């Protein structure tokens, strides 16, 4: 039984633009999505209370 | 009078909730017993 909100799952995507068994892969699912929330959290955080050149939009 | 053969809420926020829906279908009933009772007060109904 895995918590909800762990369900799916996640990836980040990074981008530059020019404009404007059975249980195993459900845990491996699992805990990459907890580690892309941590991930996701840490830069969100980072973006918005450090002060920095160019500042940033999340 | 009428009948309200089904309810749903389409309010969702995938983040705040869980990952699940916002409410569970225990209180979804409940709101359904209520407005039931409601159009059996048998007033201009759906506007209550």
């Amino acid at each position: 039984q895995i918590p909800s909100d762990l369900e799916g799952s996640a990836y980040i995507k990074v981008s530059i633009q020019k404009q404007a068994p059975h249980w195993q892969t459900k845990l491996e699912a699992a805990q990459n999505v907890l580690l892309c929330k941590e991930i996701f959290a840490q830069l969100s955080r980072e973006a918005v209370q450090i002060k920095s050149q160019v500042p940033h939009i999340v | 009078p009428w009948r309200l053969l089904k309810l749903e809420i389409l309010v969702e926020d995938k983040e705040t909730g869980d990952g699940r829906a916002l409410v569970h279908s225990m209180q979804i009933s409940f709101i359904h017993q209520l407005v039931q009772s409601r159009l059996f007060a048998d007033e201009k109904p759906l506007q209550d």
